[PDB]
Order: structure tokens, then sequence, then C-alpha cells
């Protein structure tokens, strides 16, 4: 079948933004709790 | 039905997070605590 | 002009010792999954190209034979214990794995390698001595030699057809192991038969081998039907007016020459028969048809025949009595005539069975079963299968000690105890020893996938009291007293393996540098 | 590593590329020879010593090897052409190449599996040779003359057969069961009745 | 041993390596799963190419270093006996299972737990199927013979025999019937003989009561037929295993003529030897010899005087198959020889198909039998290759067919249904049991997304379509659309597959997951 054609590349650009909130989240989830794990910067 | 379907079971799925990342940092079984905690929702809704 | 090292050299000291305990730690972490019934399958690839996908640890050791000489030496010490023993190969393999992980710290605080090769002496000799105490062997407690036999039939049939007329079905699967040879077990040596006809509990036990009616010629019921002498003997062709192997058409344009030729043949099978009562053959055999001739002289010499007998059922019958099969009558030896305390048929069923009992020298029985119905037989030949099955193994090893970990759990809490009354540097190896011993039960655990750390803490709380044959439990994931559920090992076999781990630590840990020469 | 002997699969991209790709290549060898106004090509061996120069597109795609596998399956299957008529492979080879250029130019526009591009290219197909077929001309005029060439030819065929006992008879029979059928001349138009 | 260019993975990588491989072998095919599948060019070694989708015949020729594809690649090579059609949906089903247990591993389930979930999710999915099973033979025999063409039809249509494939399906269904008794329902494809060559056409298949015996009969001058002669008793046919000819010796033999005497002593030994044979082959009355081995020229000459056809090197399988057909048995030795065990058979002739002019020998009984042979021709290798692989399809199928009452419907819709059911029950039973269902869903859904993305249909919606068709209406049997179809709703399309083949698929898939799974450290040595 016939769909759109996607000439462009979004998706990289899209990915390595999603690719970095998960890695901030990923990061940050671990203080989740009062048993969370403290963070030192 | 459609994309509708998948993407509300993602959600959905996605949605355990939360009690995932309190299982793990309070230092409890993660597959034990989600597993009680829908075996127990069979009867409770928010208390468990 | 020769030089076999290529100018390269080697350390010597702690720094090969250690790297020896990187070996083995190997070789251990390659041979873990495959502890158990339920541990993992290693896949192995050869020069050949050849791909095999086993769990057995001699097989996997074969495949690999890891050149490291510390490996070497493991997998020596394992195919030694195999070939000695052939159970508990991956135990010792993964116990000597774990002793060297304990000695790696030792040496790491500079503690002599022959302190710790000491003290897993001293700690191998405790688990001994603990081990033979906790070894079951006792009479008055309600379980010995034959009683123990009987509860492990008994659990075998449980929740069977059978189950609430073990009671009776047990004694009959120990002695069935129990009435041949005690040091030589076969279960091809333990027969059933089934025989239409009365109540389950009215089987009868029969020491030597029976089997059905086969003889359906002229004379049956005109010849004894109890011998307290009797005498088995095999001919295999004759009985016969007309010979029937190694024989010849022949035709003749002559009545009276087809007579003589008749009669002839007639008097020869007259002789032999004559000789067969001269060799006293009392009951004679055959898996070939017998004639109307032969059986009508049997029964007026008071001989019992029966012909048209089963391979199997010949050769078990010739095996319980202790007699052979002779190809002619006139070659019938004394010595091949076998002789139990009474030959009789049994009326069970609306026929005649032949059976023969009162033989503790038959190196083979078989079982009569009765019951109602074709199928109720055949569910009790079923539950009797297993028990035997059961009763056997448990026979073959009569001293056995609490599996599971029980026996380990227990050595480690009795070296433990030790370690508070050997005041001195001997205190750390035994400590060692007695962790290292707790790895079996780990790696079980981990292998089937249940939590390892709250199993092993669970059962070393409770070991601490009551009996000492708790373990944990392989069907559901718990723990609790193994011997009361019929599961155990060979107390033997655990012994074995400890000194095999033990030996080759010791020798992997005795050895300072190695050389190799190039060739 | 998958197969051997330097015969594997290639990545599905490259392989499409690849079976697209190269299969139209095959065009641009022959494509300057379509016509009788084409251009000539030139054949170079590894000696120099035998090369030579032609216009003919069967001979250049059997001539220059063809390493990839793609290129070997289109000649292979355009070689039909040879068999059935024996001219128009350079036709041939040029209009699986523009078709193929095509299919992939659709795939690239929607990245689907191009099973619909078959269909679509069967429905297609069909249409152009019913126009076709509708847009021919019958040079066949007077007939009469055509039904004589065919008794001779019957004749002729006839020879040294059993059906020599009624040679113009047959003849006749056979020059009829073609000619009445006004269509298809298959024989499975035309029934034999054995008595 | 061999330990230099030695490599394993254990504890970190295995799993995932496993599991990558798997997959990397499952796309191998992925896209070839259909009747619609996509086709793979396979070239040989020494340049032979062919085209072709048979998921298995991709995965046989296929070698590789990697030991978890070289086992589910000779799992395939197994399984392609016990089904044959069913090769590429079971490989990829147990690739969905790997996907989802990587899923399982990595939320720190045990692999050991992950096999037993998918093992009872495997028992409930065919309790499921059995529930919705219909019985096509218990309806009524017609439409059991409808459905056995129909299926021998529709494997037969996706090779170029399409044109005329019925005569394919009729004669597969005739070797069926005449090999296989109802008492097992089981075909002996032992039976069933697979014989073929280049040329003719599709319509020159031809089912064949006995063996071929495609021979030349030895002597130029021996007669190439065996007529009834003229109504008589069939042909009488001497079964043999010795050799026609007087013993020799094994070291120089040579034995030359150099004088009159040894020359009538020679000739004297050996025209005994060869008149006690042939007045054997006479007296037993048999009037075509057939022996295991060749024959020499005196015997030759005296077997074209006493009009005997010989046939020469017969093998061990085709005396059985002559002795089958015949009703006949194998004599040892010529001395052995009698009329009461020469086989009879209708007639040995010659038989020409399309435009060949080997005139191959056939030998024909025109009567039911218990052994047949499937002669199969067309205009390409190609064409018989396809043809052949299209015959074995249809027998297995209809096999399966017989064997068991029960059947479902393809299209994806059994595995649809077996997806709802998996996923109702999931959440009833508690703990890892409850992930290792909704993984086993979730890999049921794979087949029909698969399908229909060979089908150029979107997987997520036409997958979304089916399940709400099938839930909130009622249950039946809708599938994608294989092939042109006007709608949905297989169950009026007549698309049938066997009850007991989708079973086996199930716990092959299930099987070689475990087999996967279990293996969790890998060594390889190097190669010299």
């Amino acid at each position: 079948n016939a769909t759109f054609k996607n000439k462009e590349k979004p998706q990289e650009v899209r990915k390595a933004n999603i690719i970095a909130a998960r890695s901030v989240a990923d990061a940050i989830r671990t203080s989740l709790g009062p048993k969370g794990m403290d963070k030192m910067i | 039905e459609g994309v509708q379907a998948f993407i509300w079971q993602e959600f959905a799925s996605a949605l355990e997070v939360i009690p995932t990342t309190l299982a793990e940092n309070a230092g409890l079984n993660s597959i034990k605590v989600v597993t009680e905690l829908r075996s127990k929702h069979e009867n409770g809704e928010l208390n468990d | 002009i020769v030089v076999l090292k290529e100018g390269t050299d080697a350390s010597q000291g702690k720094g090969q010792i250690i790297s020896n305990i990187n070996a083995c730690v190997a070789v251990q972490e390659a041979l873990k999954p495959t502890l158990g019934p339920l541990g993992s399958d290693i896949l192995i690839v050869t020069s050949n190209q050849k791909t095999t996908i086993s769990n057995d640890g001699a097989t996997i050791l074969k495949l690999l034979d890891v050149v490291h000489p510390a490996a070497k030496t493991l997998v020596d010490i394992s195919r030694a214990q195999d070939a000695e023993v052939g159970d508990g190969t991956t135990s010792v393999t993964i116990l000597a794995g774990e002793l060297m992980k304990e000695a790696k710290p030792f040496l790491e605080e500079g503690i002599s390698s022959h302190l710790i090769m000491k003290g897993y002496r001293k700690a191998v000799s405790l688990a001994v001595e603990k081990i033979n105490e906790l070894a079951v062997d006792i009479t008055s407690e309600k379980s010995s030699g034959r009683e123990l036999l009987e509860r492990c039939a008994r659990t075998a049939m449980s929740s069977k057809l059978i189950h609430n007329n073990a009671d009776f079905f047990v004694k009959m699967c120990v002695d069935a192991v129990l009435s041949l040879d005690r040091n030589d077990l076969d279960d091809k040596l333990i027969g059933i038969k089934k025989i239409p006809g009365g109540a389950m509990e009215e089987s009868l036990f029969i020491n030597g081998v029976a089997f059905k009616k086969t003889f359906s010629y002229a004379g049956f019921e005109q010849q004894p039907k109890k011998f307290n002498n009797p005498k088995i003997l095999s001919l295999n062709v004759e009985l016969e007016l007309k010979a029937e192997k190694d024989n010849a058409e022949v035709r003749v344009e002559h009545v009276e020459d087809y007579q003589a030729i008749v009669d002839a043949e007639w008097q020869l099978i007259f002789e032999k028969l004559r000789q067969v009562e001269e060799t006293g053959a009392n009951i004679v055999l055959s898996k070939l048809p017998i004639g109307d001739l032969a059986t009508q002289f049997f029964a007026d010499r008071n001989i019992f025949c029966a012909g048209r007998v089963s391979a199997d059922d010949m050769n078990r019958v010739i095996q319980a009595v202790g007699g052979s099969i002779q190809s002619t009558t006139s070659d019938i030896k004394p010595e091949h005539l076998g002789t139990c305390a009474l030959f009789e048929e049994m009326q069970i069923g609306s026929e005649r069975y032949n059976l023969f009992q009162g033989c503790p020298q038959a190196k083979t029985c078989t079982l009569l079963l009765r019951g109602g119905a074709e199928q109720v037989i055949a569910e009790v030949e079923r539950s009797l299968h297993d028990a035997i099955m059961i009763v056997k193994r448990a026979l073959q090893n009569k001293l056995i000690v609490a599996g599971g970990g029980a026996t380990e759990m227990e050595v480690s809490k009795c070296l433990r105890d030790y370690s508070k009354t050997i005041a001195g540097k001997q205190q750390m190896i035994i400590n060692a020893f007695a962790k290292a011993l707790e790895v079996i039960p780990r790696q079980l655990c981990e292998n089937a996938g249940f939590d390892a750390i709250e199993i092993l803490n669970k059962l070393r709380l409770a070991h601490s009291k009551g009996e000492k044959w708790y373990g944990v439990v392989f069907e559901t994931e718990n723990i609790g007293d193994n011997f009361a559920k019929f599961v155990w090992e060979p107390a033997l076999v655990k012994i074995n393996a400890l000194n095999s781990a033990t030996e080759a630590t010791n020798l992997i840990l005795s050895v300072d540098e190695t050389i190799t020469n190039k060739g | 590593q998958i197969f051997g002997d330097q015969v594997t699969e290639e990545r599905a991209e490259n392989a499409r590329l690849s079976a697209f790709v190269g299969a139209i290549a095959v065009g641009d060898l022959v494509k300057s020879t379509l016509g009788p106004k084409g251009m000539d090509k030139l054949l170079q061996s590894a000696s120099s010593n035998t090369c030579m120069v032609t216009n003919d597109g069967a001979t250049i795609l059997k001539s220059i090897p063809l390493d990839n596998p793609a290129a070997k399956v289109l000649v292979n299957i355009s070689k039909v052409q040879d068999d059935e008529v024996g001219d128009g492979t350079t036709s041939v080879t040029v209009l699986s190449a523009e078709l193929l250029r095509e299919a992939e130019k659709l795939i690239d526009q929607s990245k689907i599996h191009p099973q619909t591009i078959i269909e679509g290219y069967r429905l297609a197909s069909a249409a152009a040779l019913d126009a076709l077929t509708k847009a021919a001309v019958d040079n066949s005029h007077d007939k009469t003359m055509f039904r004589e060439d065919l008794i001779h030819i019957a004749k002729t065929t006839l020879s040294s057969k059993i059906l020599s006992q009624d040679k113009d008879h047959f003849a006749e029979l056979a020059t009829n069961a073609i000619l009445r059928l006004k269509g298809s001349t298959n024989l499975e138009h035309i029934q034999i009745i054995k008595i | 041993k061999d330990q230099g260019n030695k490599k394993r993975q254990h504890g970190l990588e295995a799993k995932k390596s496993h599991i990558l491989a798997a997959r990397s072998v499952a796309s191998i095919i992925k896209t070839s799963l259909g009747p619609r599948g996509l086709d793979k060019i396979l070239i040989s070694p020494d340049g032979e190419i062919t085209i072709t989708n048979d998921g298995a015949t991709i995965l046989s020729q296929m070698e590789l270093d990697n030991e978890i594809a070289k086992l589910l690649v000779q799992l395939s090579k197994s399984q392609d006996d016990e089904i044959g059609d069913g090769t590429t949906g079971v490989v990829v089903l147990a690739s969905a299972l790997l996907d989802q247990a990587l899923e399982l591993i990595q939320k720190g389930i045990h692999p050991i737990k992950i096999a037993n979930g998918f093992d009872e999710a495997a028992k409930l999915a065919i309790s499921k199927l059995e529930e919705t099973c219909d019985d096509i033979s218990a309806s009524n025999d017609e439409l059991f013979r409808d459905f056995l063409l129909r299926a021998a039809k529709t494997s037969l249509g996706s090779k170029i025999v399409s044109k005329d494939h019925d005569r394919f399906a009729e004669m597969a269904v005739e070797a069926v019937i005449n090999v296989m008794d109802k008492d097992r329902k089981d075909v002996d494809f032992d039976l069933i003989k697979m014989q073929g060559r280049v040329g003719g056409s599709i319509s020159d298949s031809k089912l064949i009561n006995g063996v071929i015996l495609d021979k030349d009969f030895s002597h130029p001058q021996m007669p190439k037929c065996v007529l009834p002669k003229e109504g008589s008793d069939g042909v009488k046919l001497a079964i043999l295993t010795c050799p026609f000819e007087p013993p020799k010796p094994k070291t120089k033999h040579k034995l030359d003529i150099s004088s009159v005497e040894e020359y009538q002593k020679l000739q004297t030994y050996e025209q005994d030897k060869f008149k006690e044979m042939i007045d054997d082959v006479k007296k037993a009355g048999a009037d075509v010899v057939i022996c295991q081995w060749g024959f020499d020229d005196e015997a030759n000459h005296l077997l074209l005087q006493n009009d005997l056809p010989a046939v020469r090197w017969v093998g061990g399988q085709e005396l059985e198959h002559i002795a089958i057909s015949t009703n006949g048995r194998i004599v040892p030795r010529f001395q052995d020889l009698s009329k009461d065990k020469l086989g009879t058979c209708s007639r040995i002739y010659e038989q020409e198909f399309g435009t060949t002019k080997d005139r191959m020998l056939i030998i024909e009984q025109s009567k039911e039998t218990k052994t047949v042979t499937c002669f199969v021709r067309g205009s390409n290798k190609m064409i018989v290759d396809e043809a052949e692989r299209a015959l074995h399809d249809s027998l297995c199928v209809v096999r399966n067919l017989v064997k068991d009452s029960r059947v479902v419907y393809g299209g994806g819709a059994a595995e649809v249904t077996m997806s709802l059911a998996v996923s109702e029950e999931a959440d009833k039973q508690r703990g890892i049991d409850q992930y290792a269902f909704r993984g086993f869903a979730q890999a049921l859904d794979t087949i029909p997304m698969t399908l229909a993305e060979n089908s150029g249909l979107d997987p997520i919606g036409t997958l979304s379509t089916l399940k709400s068709k099938q839930l909130k209406e009622k249950i039946s049997n809708i599938g994608v659309d294989c092939l042109g179809y006007g709608s949905n709703d297989m169950k009026e399309l007549f698309v049938v597959d066997p009850f007991i083949g989708k079973k086996q698929q199930i716990l092959l898939a299930t099987q070689l997951c475990r087999m996967i799974l279990k293996i969790d450290n890998v060594i390889i040595s190097g190669k010299d």
C-alpha cells in the first residue's frame, strides 16, 4: 500500500531528545520515597 | 480500537513505574510487591 | 641450542596460588548452572563443529578440558569421583571452587597455605564424623532396612488405587527386591503376572517364578499337581512322536515301508522318553509344544510337563531354580536340574497357573495379582512397578542422610559450633569450610529460581532447633523436613564428594609455581 | 556469519537497494542501444586482444559479467524474449529497468511491501495489453490465398504419415479445423474422436 | 582442549546475545510468512539461482557459527517433518516468546519461571482451541471431501501449478486414500514415493499403484515391456536378490581359454549354473525376472531366448514396494524361487509423459494398493520442485485433517482467540504467572501482525479490529487478508487449518523457546 513518504528524518532528533529526557528521569528516579538515595553534586 | 488501545495499554504499563521505584528504593522485591498489590486490589481500591 | 620456555619466565608464591584460585573460580562459575535437577544446560561446540547440549557435569568437563593446570587438576579429581562413585561430580567441583574462593582472603592476609590445608583437613574430619552421626540406621524407631522400604513403597503408591491396601503390597514389593541378590538389584528380575478373580488384598507373593497355563494337549490334569522334590529341566527339541527340528520330508510309495519307518521313529521316541525318566527330570519345560505321547508317558511315570513356555518365563524359571537348558534328553546332567521347596499349580482365576515357591536362592521372583477386572490388576501392576523401583533405589543405599541441603546445613552448624572450642588460627579455616559447605543449597536455590537469601536465612534459623532433617523443598518454594518427605541422599556419596573436593583444594593450594616446556 | 563460500544474505536495507538499483542498472547497458538509431558499446577483454564493439542488447547482456545477483535474475528472466521472439531483448530490459525504477520510487514514497505495487502492475499490464489488442490491425486480407497456403502446408506436413491415405481430404480437414475457429487455434479448441 | 580461540558468554550477555541471535534468525523468514510472503533468493555455491519463500528451505540451506541460531535451525529441520508448512509460524512465535522473555528477565524473572509460565499458557491456549474447534467429518462426508480438496488446492495454488492444480490435489487425495487406513488415520509417507524429472507440463502428473523401476532391461535386445498376454493372469514377477551369474573368484579371475579341456570344463560349469537358474525361473512360472543385481551375458541371452524380460539393480526398498503392490515375497536365491512366491501385477509397460521420449518403465496395478508413487513433471526444475513441495504440504494437511476431526481456521483468527483467552486468564493467576500469560498473549499477537504486514495492512489497526470483532460481538474465525478476499470472517471463506497442526505448532514453539532459554552458558572452541 501507499503511505506518507517521510522524506525528512525528525525521528533522529526526537529520539535523541527522548533519550536525554529519559536519562535525566532515571537519574532523578532513585530519590523517590522516604528511603530515596541521596544525590551529591 | 486502533492505535488508541495500544497507546492506552502502554500508558497503563508505564503507570506502574511509581510503585516499582518505591519498591526498589525500599529494598523490597519489585515483582513480589506489585503482584501482592494487584492481588489485594481485587477487594480494595486505593487503601492497599 | 634448544630452549623450552622461549625466554619466558613466571612468578612464584602467593601470586600463582591466587591465579589458580581464579581459574578454579572460573570453572566453578562455568559449572554452576548445571547443579541440581532444575539446573540449566550448557552448550559446547567442539573443534569438529559438533554441538552438544547436556547438564551432566562429567560430559561438560570432558568437552571443556580447560588447559589451566588448576582447572586440569579439578577436572582430574571430578573424573576420578565420577569413575569411583558416579554421583556428585558437579557437587565436588562446586565445593572445590567454593573452598578455593574462601582460601583467597586468607592468602591475601598473609596466612600460610599449610594452615589453610590443615584446617580444611580438620573440618573434613569433623564433617565426616557429623555425617556418620546424622546417617540414619535405626531399628527400634519403627524403621529399618525393611520397614523403611515398606514406608517408601507406601509413599510411592500414595494417591493410587491400592493406597488403602498398601499395608499388604509394601511387603510384597520389599520382599521382591529382598528375595534375590541384595547386592545386585535389577527390575527385570521382579516379574508380575495378572490373574483375574479375587480381591486385590489376596495377591500372592511367589519366591520363585510363576507363569500362566501353556499346556493344551492330551494329559491335562492327568499329571501330579504338587512336587516336594522337583527337578526342573528345560529340554529343547524332543517331546514329539515325530522329529520337529532337523527333520526331512519322506515320501514312501508302499504302506508297509512307511509304517515300518513310523514304527522305528516311535520306538526311538519311546527310548528317549524312557531316558527322560532315567535322568530324574520330574518337571519338563520347553518353549515348543509337547506332544500327547510325551505327556502320557510322563503322567504314567508321575512326571510333570508343560510346553509353549515363553522365552522370558523359561529363562526366569531356570535362573530361579538354578538349572539350565539341555538340547537333548540323552545329554541331561544332574547339575542342570533345579529344585524348589514346593511346586504346584494355582487354581485361582478358574485356571491353573504354574508357580515355584520356597526357593530363597532364586535369582528372580514373580508377583501374582488378583482383582475383579483386568484394568484393576493393570493399575495394581503399575503401582507395584513404581513401588519396586522406589524400594530398589532406597535399598541400593540403606545408609541415608537428609537431602535438599539438610546434611550440608547440619554439617555447617556443627562446624560453627566446634569453631567456638578450637580457639586459635584454625577457627578462621573451620568457619570458612562451614560457609563453603553452604554453597550447595545456595546454588540449588538459585538454579531453581527461589529467593536464595531468604531461603538460606530461614533454613539457618530453623535448623538451630528441632530435627536435623530440615532442608529446602524444591516442589513448592519453602523449607521443611525432607526426611519426612522421603527425600534423602546416600551418606557415603556425600562423604566421598567432600573428601574429593578437599583433596582437590589441597592439591591446588599446595602448588607454588608451574613451569611449562615447549612441545 | 551466515551461509558461507562468499554467498551470504545482505542487510535488508542494502539487500533491497541492490535488488532494485542493480537490476535497473542492467538497462543502462542496453538503454543506449534501443531503437535503430541506438549507440554502440565497447566490450573490452582482460587481455584487450579480443575487444569488440556491438549494439545488440542480447550480446551485451550475455557478454558482460554481472556480479550482482539481482542483475543475474533480471537477465535470466528476460532471456525468455529470445526464445519467444528472438528480437527486442533491449526493449524488454529497458522496460523492466524502468518498471523497477518506478517501483523503487514508489517504495521510497511508501516504505511498504511491494505486494500492492505488484497487484497494481498486474492490473496496469492487463489494461495495456487490452488496449494494444484493441489498437492492432489485421493484414490477413485475401483470406482465400491464406486458405490455399494452409491447404498446401497441410499436404506437406501429412507426407510420410498414416494420414497419407487421403492427403487432400486430411489437408482440407486440417485447414478447416483452424480456419473455421475464427479465434484461438489451440488444440484445446479442436477435438479428435478415435473410433 | 583447544583453549585458544575459544569464546564464551555467561552471566551478563548470555541471555541478551541469545535473544538477539534468535530475533535475527527469525527476521530472515519473518517477511515470508503467509501465502503472499515475500520471496528470498537462494544461490548455491556453484552459482545456481533459485527463488522461493519457503521458510524451511531458507533456514535449511543457511549455515552459521552462532550456537543459538544453529540450534534453532536444527530444531526447525526436525520440525519440518512433523508439520512442514508451519515452520515459519513456529519460528516467529518462538522469536516473539524470546522477545517477551527478554523484558520479563529485565524485570527480574528467573528463566525457569518464564519457561513454566509459557508452558502453562500453551496448555491454556490449546484448551481454548479445543473448546473453539469445529468438526467437519462429523457433519458431512461430502463436506469433508470438499474441505480436503480445498486444502490441497490452497496448498497448490501458491506455486506455478495453480493453472491446473486440481489434478495434483486429486492425485494426492487418491494416494492418501490408497495408502492410509482409518484404523490409525496416519499416512505412511514411506509408502508414498515422490519422483519426477525436468520436462513435460503440470498436466502430466500421474499416480502409480506400484514401483516405477525405470530400467533399460540390460541387454539391448531384451524386450522393454511385459504384456498381459491377452487376458492372462497379469504379469508374474520373480523377486530375486542373488545375482544371475555363477560364483566367481574375487582375487584373480581371468578365466581365459587356452586349450579344449579348459574350455569344456569352464563352459560345462557356467552353462550348468545358468541352466539351473533359468530352469528354476521357468518352473516358477514368472514372466519377468527382477534381480537385486545385474545379469551376465549368458543369462541375458537365455532370458531373451525364453522371452523373459529382465530388471537389474532393484533396491531393497524397491523390492519391498514390489512385494507390497504385487502381494509377493522376496526370494533370496534362484533355487528358492517358486510360483507360490511370485508377485502379480496388471502390466509392465512404458509410459510417455508430454514430449518426453525416455519411455520410462512403470509397474501398474489399476487397483487399490497400500503403496503408491506420486509422479511429478514440469517445464522447468523450479516447477517440479514447487509441485513436489506443494504435494508434500497437501499430504500433510490431509493426514492432519483425517487424524483429528477438530479443525481451526487460518488467517490468525486462532491466534487472536488464543491471545484473548490467555489475556483474560492472566488476571486470574497471581504472581509471575500473570506476567508469563501476558507475554504469551503478546507473542501470539505477533503472528497476525506479521501476516497483516506481509499483506500490506497495518498490523496495529488490523489486530485491534480483529480483537474487537472477536470480543465485543462474538467468538468466530476472523483473520487478516492473507489472500484476495471480499471481507473478513474466514469462516465463510473456508480457510481451515487442522487442529492437530496448530497444537503441534504451539507445542514446538514452546519447546524451542524452552530449549533456547534453558541454555545459560555457551562455549565454542577455535577452528583448524
